[PDB]
DNA sequence: AGGGCTGATCGTGCAAAAGTCGTGCCAGCCGTCT
DNA sequence: AGACGGCTGGCACGACTTTTGCAATCGCAGCCCT
């Protein structure tokens, strides 16, 4: 409309691991394969 | 709603986050952060991907109701656009929710991918789902004379009857995708 | 879809334009609906495009003057994609409705000139309003317009162009005047009190004293179905348990006492 | 009993008073025709305490200055509607509203997904809402709706035999909040001037005033003599 | 290299030796400048250049003049290349850089703004362009094409249209004849458009037009080139009935008051 | 004694090229009737 | 017994799908080179 610039206040670059995160959801029982990879690595996640 | 059993559960292993916390070594504690930084990332995105999922699922299912309850002949024509546009992720996330997942529903199971069908031009201006198409030409062409079978030119002006609007070559790729045989091999003996 | 006709005009008038309606209906081009304020113009239009062939997929009865801006209708019209920032609605979809549809209008006086040329180039070419960056899309989609004031009035006026006025006007429906519709009225009139006894769920329905529906008639009521409504709900209002016939019109909230 | 605030001895004051309370027990939308000051938030504030579900929560909206994003913000998109629970919300100056604001309050009532609520309502304007209309100044089917049931109220000149009674309780008022010891009494003189004035303003113009008036004289001894509104005044 | 005639209709009277000048012109790429009869017929002008013009030429991108009031039109114009002009934030180019070497199908709408002439002046002066935020201009080429419905020269000396924006532009004038002068394709274009009306209407035979029928044509002033007829001819066949007694009913238009 | 500059921390998409189908359309052929 | 016909299958083209390949700018300061 009228033209402007910023009058009032008001995105993202998904590094690796939300890039993974998207990478999943693409199956579940294969999933769960991966969960247990991950958690063998992580030794703060049970 | 989401099968409970199936979906995966993590919990932050609460003796390794005080032990970290109150760890003497600072490169210990130090690691220990990492670990649970990227833990909870973890863990973040699992339950915000169950959670999209289900999402998607409810929507999809408001508007393939019709498909649910009245069968596969009352399948409505949708695209992945049309599920996108209901929901504010993308056409991406709704491809990757569609990805690998089946439902069980007092039908049956199907897969998500299933729900998505093409769009036919019908007469009365509305569209029809290729799947509900081809189920309403294999219903008729099972109920049909055994001695006289159906031509595909036939069967294309019966759909005309209802508004088919396909030149029966469509018609021939879906014989073809539920095996239907020739006219003349059809026919058989009284 | 089949046409709705409740409470149809009982005068001849009212029968010969549904005669037309229905053979204007297998024709797709746009009409013109020479209306009054509530004389019933859109429902007729709605009533037509049920007629219009086929269900005609959506119907949109959106209206430029009930808008904010004429640069909010030329948006519902058409919305360039990255235009601005942010909307009250998805502006793409008023262009989408009139795909695999009809174009209906209310008041269009009050389009600008700027925004009556738009839609006269659309309307040749049968594009997308904006472009957006890209090619307009050419949806097969009819047309149907309804206003009040004159034609050529506007002509003499010089707000639309004369291609405008020319092809926009391809069929026209001159509403016959409300206070001039008499037995009409009174059959109309008969509809809404029984629906209304029946919506109401009134135990009994009151009727109409002779007194009341001669008052009734003496009343310019230039609102054929939104007056007429009104009117009837200002009687309900005043519900005499099917035992008063005054039928007090307390339809003007600033009438009082 | 909510005080009985505006305890309006007039017979349309009391018929208006019935309607109301009759309007209470139902849980449907009702139109108030009546004017700032005219339409005295102590009329409303009564009949939220007449609720039929004294449970039922009321948040009496009313037209705030709420940006755009602060619009989407008041609907779910939270509901704004989600803030009362079963309470008829006397929402003011709807006239003010935007027509994007106003088809969306509407849509919110007695309708879904207008674009391709457990609780009550309630709503008072100070312009001609058909007139505006008829200018294309608000959406009809939300002014239709709305008016289910159109509750007229009096102004400050349809007050004349109540007057008298409203300036008593006024002045008791007053002089209970002042720390007076009571109506030192009127004059000839004050009620004539008290008439006299037009009052354009009926329940917040007449309680400044009365204000103000107390502040001059501030004393319960001598009755209360004049009285004006004037930019200044002097022997 | 094709022929694209589409519905090139009404050239009996000079307009085919307009067609002859156009056909004549069209390999050269300098301005294009018209002035079509006010009404009707523009569109089609600009159809049959666009059908001189190569196919594989290029995009043909046309634009209904507009002032500049609407700052989306300066962006289309000019170009949008830092943030806050049009699209996104990048260099999102104009309806101009939209077209690289196809048509500029300019429309004399007589808007009111002389600065977007103005503008529009420097787009087509040596070829070239800046976007709005653009760091460095762009010179770009593409072809242009205008035309008029009003007398130019009366303009110029009232001061409505700019000077410089006359001068620049009409390389040529190409004028189109007039419904009260052309006059000679009356009955060949009127029995065209009966003949498509009465197949989109499936007229099963034609119905046949009255002398007194054609009489009444010619004694129409018809403001409209060949739409204004086309109009005439549809209403008349929406009130006529094919191949029976009511083809002799003709209507005129909805606008004139019913029978 | 003053400059370079070094690594901590961060982030539910999309888009762009590619693929891929829906639908129609052409070429041949064999069962057949002529 | 050569042509009609319906099937079938190859071919093509815009219109829905989708997948992978990116990983911005930001303030701390002490240490090392000059
Ligand atoms: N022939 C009819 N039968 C029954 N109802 C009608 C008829 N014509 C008009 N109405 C009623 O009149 C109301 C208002 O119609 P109309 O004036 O066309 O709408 P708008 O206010 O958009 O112009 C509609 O709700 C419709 O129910
Ligand atoms: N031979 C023809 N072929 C195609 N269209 C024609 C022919 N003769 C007349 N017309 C019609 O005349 C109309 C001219 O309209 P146009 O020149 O765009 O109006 P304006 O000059 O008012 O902008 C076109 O819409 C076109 O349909
Ligand atoms: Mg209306
Ligand atoms: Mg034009």
């Amino acid at each position: 409309m009228k033209q402007g610039l910023q009058l009032r206040l008001s995105l993202a670059m998904t590094p690796q691991l939300q890039q993974a995160i998207r990478l999943l959801q693409l199956s579940t029982l294969e999933l769960q394969q991966e969960l247990q990879q991950a958690l063998e690595s992580n030794p703060l996640l049970e | 709603e989401l099968n409970a059993d199936s979906i995966p559960r993590l919990k932050i292993n609460q003796q390794y986050a005080a032990m970290g916390n109150s760890a003497r070594n600072d490169a210990d504690g130090q690691f220990i952060r990492s670990n649970l930084q990227e833990a909870r990332w973890l863990i973040k995105s699992l339950e915000s991907r169950n959670d999209t999922l289900l999402r998607v699922s409810r929507c999809i299912v408001e508007q393939q109701q019709a498909f649910f309850e009245q069968g596969e002949e009352y399948m409505k024509p949708m695209v992945l656009a049309d599920i996108a546009q209901a929901v504010e992720m993308h056409e991406s996330t709704i491809s990757r929710v569609t990805t690998q997942k089946y439902l069980h529903s007092p039908r049956g199971i199907f897969e998500l991918k299933y729900f998505f069908s093409s769009h036919v031009n019908t007469e009365g201006g509305g569209e029809a789902s290729s799947t509900a198409i081809r189920a309403l030409v294999k219903k008729l062409i099972a109920a049909e004379n055994p001695a006289k079978p159906l031509s595909d030119s036939k069967l294309t002006s019966m759909l005309s009857e209802q508004g088919i609007m396909v030149a029966r070559r469509t018609v021939a790729k879906y014989r073809e995708s539920l095996s239907i045989p020739p006219s003349n091999q059809r026919k058989q003996l009284v | 879809a089949e046409y709705k006709d409740n409470l149809l005009g009982e005068a001849n008038s009212f029968l010969e334009v549904l005669e037309q309606v229905s053979h204007l209906a297998p024709l797709d081009k746009p009409v013109l609906i020479i209306g009054e304020r509530g004389t019933g113009k859109e429902l007729i239009a709605s009533r037509l495009h049920y007629l219009s062939s086929r269900w005609q997929g959506p119907f949109i009865s959106l209206n430029c003057a009930a808008l904010n801006e004429n640069l909010l209708d030329s948006e519902l019209f058409g919305h360039e994609a990255g235009a601005f920032t942010g909307a009250q609605k998805r502006h793409p979809g008023r262009f989408e409705r009139a795909d695999g549809g009809t174009l209906f209008l209310d008041e269009l006086a009050t389009a600008p000139m700027m925004v009556q040329e738009k839609l006269l180039r659309v309307i040749e070419y049968g594009e997308l309003e904006r472009v957006g960056g890209s090619q307009p899309l050419q949806v097969n989609v009819r047309l149907v317009c309804a206003t009040n004031a004159d034609l050529p009035a506007m002509v003499n006026e010089g707000t639309f162009r004369a291609d405008l006025l020319d092809r926009l006007a391809f069929d026209v429906v001159q509403l016959p005047p409300l206070r001039e519709r008499e037995s009409d009225i009174m059959l109309m009139a008969e509809y809404f009190a029984i629906q209304m006894c029946r919506e109401i769920k009134l135990p009994l329905f009151p009727g109409f004293t002779e007194r009341a529906r001669e008052t009734l008639l003496n009343y310019r009521w230039p609102g054929n179905i939104r007056e007429l409504k009104n009117v009837v709900e200002r009687s309900v209002y005043r519900h005499g348990t099917s035992d008063y016939p005054l039928d007090d019109i307390i339809i003007d909230p600033f009438k009082r006492r």
